[PDB]
């Protein structure tokens, strides 16, 4: 599933299984495609979108993997409930240094 | 290389500003390219 | 010395100074890229509301005819390219190249 | 000029707008001959689809006194204040009083 | 050897491995002017061309023994993307220390 040929065998499949980096460097030094006559040449905008969709599901996997210093997250909007009577914590948002968490 | 336009400036510049300006010193001569060249060819390997 | 040299390499200043707007570099030869600009536009736009749009059966003649400066007969004196001389030669046709 | 990457690449700049003129984009999207580009330069300033300029003969008159003074902002901005009104008679009415 | 006298022998294989600073003095202590009738000299643009090549050669051998300490030479321009219907690939301005540390 990682034939140059083709432009749909490693699309998703060989991308969100583990890191991108490595396929990524595997089609570049495989050059581009090779015979487009017999295989699904045909129509490449599907497969540059399935290939899209495969890379960003792995780009989020690995920034869910590697984001161990910042779990909880909450809403910008305020006045959001009826009991808004009080003022809850201001704090700051994710734009600092990770020191703390 | 471009169009005209590039060629239009290129000789402007060096048609009226270049003389303009340097008038009194401009002059042109020859290059001795065959003594020149191993002159400025002097490789020197240092300690690095 | 606040002289500046390099100043006959105007061919590999003009592309450099596309790259020269990083911004660690000082601004007193982008000021000075700026103003030669402009200036080259006001003698542009002088040298196209002097002259009248009309006539002309081999091309773009009207430049050449008001201007006469404009003609591409007079050339750099240090040669650096045939492209454009190549093209003016197949261009105007009239002048036994 | 952009040597990191190829022109005509990401954008393909054309005339579609009277108003707006891009003579150095034609030059920058390359595949077109001296000859056409210097010509479409020249003598057409409009493009063939917005030709017809009748639709709206506004910006022709500011912008020519706009480029013949080439400076002097404030008086422009007052004269275009001063121009910009209605044809209405009650609109002349308005601002006669 | 480092004699113009007989220089048909060391011609290629004595210039890389000694270095320029023995020929650089020879050339120094010979002013701008040397004896075309010994040796294997005819005219002085085949001895010119000789001297140049030996000296790039010398400055390539130096350069690969220098380079276990810095990091490889890269083009200014990639012109490695054959995929061009999929997607461009920009140059590269190396502005990094071209040492190690």
């Amino acid at each position: 599933s990682r034939v140059v040929f083709d432009p749909s065998n490693p699309t998703t499949f060989s991308v969100e299984a583990i890191a991108a980096y490595t396929p990524v460097a595997l089609i570049r030094l495989l050059n581009a495609s090779g015979p487009l006559q017999p295989g699904h040449r045909v129509d490449i905008a599907d497969a540059r979108s399935i290939y899209t969709v495969g890379a960003a599901a792995s780009a989020a996997r690995a920034r869910a993997n590697h984001n161990a210093n910042t779990i909880r997250r909450t809403a910008m909007f305020a006045e959001t409930d009826p009991m808004t009577w009080l003022r809850p914590t201001v704090g700051l948002k994710r734009t600092f240094n990770p020191r703390i968490i | 290389h471009h169009d005209r336009e590039w060629g239009i400036l290129s000789k402007i510049y060096y048609y009226i500003v270049i003389p303009a300006f340097s008038r009194g010193s401009c002059c042109t001569m020859g290059v001795r390219y065959d003594r020149l060249y191993p002159a400025l060819q002097a490789v020197i390997v240092p300690e690095i | 010395s606040h002289r500046v040299a390099f100043v006959n390499n105007f061919h590999m200043l003009m592309y450099i100074t596309t790259y020269l707007g990083n911004g660690e570099l000082p601004e007193v030869c982008i000021n000075i890229y700026r103003d030669l600009l402009q200036h080259v536009r006001a003698l542009r736009q002088t040298i196209t509301d002097f002259t009248i749009q009309g006539e002309g059966h081999n091309g773009e003649t009207s430049e050449a005819l008001n201007n006469i400066l404009t003609d591409d007969t007079f050339i750099a004196p240090i040669l650096w390219d045939c492209d454009a001389l190549i093209y003016r030669d197949e261009a105007a046709r009239d002048r036994l190249p | 000029y952009d040597e990191t990457i190829a022109t005509g690449t990401f954008f393909y700049p054309v005339p579609v707008n009277p108003l707006f003129a891009c003579p150095e984009h034609l030059a920058s999207l390359r595949g077109m001959t001296n000859a056409r580009r210097v010509l479409a330069k020249m003598v057409p300033p409009i493009p063939p689809f917005l030709g017809a300029n009748h639709h709206a003969t506004i910006r022709q008159p500011v912008a020519y006194h706009v480029t013949h003074s080439k400076s002097d902002f404030n008086t422009l901005t007052y004269s275009l204040l001063g121009g910009y009104f209605k044809f209405t008679p009650i609109s002349l009415t308005h601002q006669l009083r």
